[PDB]
């Protein structure tokens, strides 16, 4: 039986102790009986949980280990812990999907500004789905070391801050939609304005 | 005496997601172009990799080997017969004739 | 984890902080929402003399609106990633001067009225015994530490330093 | 209870004041049930990081203090009714007056 | 030499809970609009996601693929037949005809 | 491993850094791609007087 | 604060009997010696900006053979 | 049986212990039976895996 790893087990007591060989390693009890009729209870009391187990013996005469499967033994017992039902009063696939879905609203209106005219740091395509900004750089093919670090900024020439990014191939995906994105690779920098919704 | 910050951008604000006006035609089914790289040095090593990259056999029947020269770097054909014709026009001064007997390459002196 | 501060931090005694998360924090690959938009991060710091003009907070618990209680190890960082939160340094030179100027000037009126208006220069005793109190006001007001305050709206940032596994929580 | 109940008395009379004209920090709907103030911000949709810290204040330009808040989605719910609420996200701030009962 | 406090507000005191005067009509049952995103680069990748997002089959019968151009970004229709008509008006110079045989899309050269 | 820095390092207290890899890193003999183009390297330093 | 104690010393050396040592120039020079000691305990910094191309020397072998597809 | 070299083995327990001579060296269990009918299970629990 496997309890939660979070809480420490205070105590435990089974009835008819001399018919059950059980040892514990900090949250798991390895149970095995010793005779054919040792049916009892076992009660585990942790810091915040309380378990009442009802120990049985269902396979005793088996010669082949498939016969204990059909008799109904349980190799492992694990407990799942739900959250409180007052929070349940408060799913359709993954939230980050780099393809274009049928039922998501996209915003294809972004600019770029940089000193050099034709750079290898200019993104190919930038858009978002309302929740993630999908910077795509898979047409600046030549320099193999062309992968930047993306920051974000609330005004045009304010001080930038940090974002969480995940990447899929050549697509850099930024967690969250921002007014400005800043793309740096050393001394060369490319800004990215999201244009205002008219 | 203060600290120099990171570099800052500045420019024209061109727009990223830009359709073009020329419908560039991307091919789907690309054949093999017989051509002459600068890597394969001599005439024999170039024809050993035309036969290998096309499933043919090479019968090089010359007592010596010739290096690749200037006018060799103009052959670019998806046809083996037109490339063996343009090759033998280059190496005509040394008596080198290259032809294809429909399953294999023949390198023999000119009659 | 970007959060904005709610409790105004002042580095005198060392206490407890609280910042409200401002942007939702997703998984390593974005398939799930781990920390929702309005969670509270909970941290604490320690008293010290602020040599550098930064304060060091260890944020160590988040309670989400979706009913969770995580216990991460996150040292607080700058909004660009520098270690330690920057504050407003204030060495209290208004109070250190005024506590020792006013009583050292009262002993200087007694010395001037005794060097002149007296025999010969004529050393006084009230200029000596009250300069002893002025030396107590320098020693006592030199034991006061400097402070640095962080105001109640500043956008902080937290670098998580160990992995947290939400797999035993998320619906299957 | 963030819904509107049949047998509770609500007060829909609140103002806002801020420097910038169209900000993402302006609340959508503010009301209360006598015991909790329900700040709602679910129509300022664009910036994903738009969630503030709510303070409260006894006069208009007095010094603010701390409140207990619980949140349900995009609704920020403040434990207690106050004359003024202060909404901060860094350098930008939005005040919230409860208008006086005529 | 003192400490700079937090920023303070100030303004006009407009009221929050404000009804408007224009009854904006929110639709309930939204169909699928055939349109052209900037993400799908070529003509084949755009029609592979019109067939996928509408449960149809794509029979692309051209030997090469064309990229998307400027006048493609004007198609916005909830009808597949009116969108295949506006597409074939754009790619008429290259001999590309796109039609719908009532359960599938056909990309064939123009007769 | 060439990476570009993401967290601005300041040597006051000693903390944690993060740099995004910029060029793909192959094997000893180049038959396999080991570290792809957009990986994150994670490091840490210690406080001290910068002599 | 050392210049505020230097105005008291100049107004007492002249404008006074004889030179006339002051006490406010002595007790406030004691606060100036506290401001040297306290501000000498501050360490220097070195910053590395948020875009600089770093580089990492790997110092032990890492074996990816249990990961790569066969 | 050879487990992963990455994780540390926390605990293990086989049913009918007196019919199996098994020793471990940090990730490998050398199993041998002792009699003709000693069929059983064995459960290994590492830090993140469960066998």
């Amino acid at each position: 039986v496997e309890l939660s790893p979070n809480e420490k087990i205070l105590d435990y007591s089974t009835g008819f102790t001399g018919g059950w060989e059980l040892t514990r390693r900090e949250n798991v009890f390895y149970l095995k009986p010793k005779n054919v009729d040792v049916d009892t209870n076992m009660m585990i009391r942790t810091a915040t949980h309380s378990y009442i187990l009802e120990l049985k013996v269902v396979a005793t005469d088996w010669q082949r280990l498939e016969q204990a499967k059909q008799a109904g033994v349980q190799y492992k017992v694990v407990f799942t812990y739900p959250k409180d039902t007052s929070f349940n009063n408060v799913k359709n696939g993954p939230l980050l999907n780099a393809k274009i879905l049928k039922d998501r609203r996209y915003y294809y209106d972004y600019d770029y500004a940089t000193r050099t005219k034709k750079s290898w740091l200019i993104p190919s395509r930038v858009y978002d789905d309302g929740k993630f900004t999908y910077i795509n750089m898979d047409l600046t093919r030549f320099p193999t070391g062309n992968f930047p670090a993306v920051f974000a900024r609330e005004k045009e020439h304010a001080e930038d801050f940090l974002v969480n990014t995940t990447v899929e191939g050549n697509t850099l995906i930024v967690h969250g939609t921002y007014p400005f994105l800043v793309v740096r690779h050393g001394d060369n920098v490319v800004g990215l304005r999201r244009n205002k919704q008219k | 005496c203060a600290t120099k910050p990171a570099p800052d951008f500045g420019g024209r604000w061109k727009h990223v997601n830009h359709f073009d006006e020329a419908p560039t035609e991307i091919p789907l089914y690309t054949s093999y172009t017989y051509q002459a790289t600068p890597m394969d040095g001599t005439l024999k090593t170039m024809l050993e990799r035309w036969a290998a990259d096309s499933n043919m056999q090479l019968s090089y029947n010359l007592p010596s080997d010739y290096t690749l020269i200037g006018p060799v770097s103009a052959i670019s054909t998806t046809s083996v017969q037109q490339a063996a014709t343009e090759l033998s026009a280059v190496y005509a001064a040394q008596g080198v004739s290259v032809s294809v007997s429909a399953n294999k390459l023949l390198v023999q002196p000119v009659p | 984890i970007r959060c904005i501060l709610e409790t105004r931090i002042i580095s005198d005694f060392g206490g407890y902080t609280s910042c409200i998360v401002t942007e939702p924090v997703y998984s390593i690959n974005g398939h799930n929402l781990l920390l929702p938009k309005g969670s509270k991060m909970l941290g604490q710091y320690s008293a010290g003399e602020p040599t550098s003009h930064r304060l060091q907070v260890v944020w160590d618990r988040v309670t989400t609106p979706t009913g969770l209680d995580v216990t991460l190890m996150g040292p607080g960082i700058d909004t660009l990633g520098s270690s330690g939160h920057p504050g407003n340094y204030n060495a209290h030179w208004g109070n250190k001067i005024a506590s020792a100027l006013f009583i050292s000037l009262l002993s200087d009126a007694f010395k001037y009225a005794a060097a002149e208006y007296g025999p010969e220069p004529f050393e006084s005793n009230t200029a000596r015994s009250m300069q002893q109190l002025a030396e107590q006001a320098v020693e006592k007001s030199g034991r006061r530490p400097a402070t640095l305050t962080i105001n109640q709206g500043t956008v902080l940032n937290v670098y998580v330093a160990k992995d947290v596994d939400f797999s035993a929580v998320l619906p299957k």
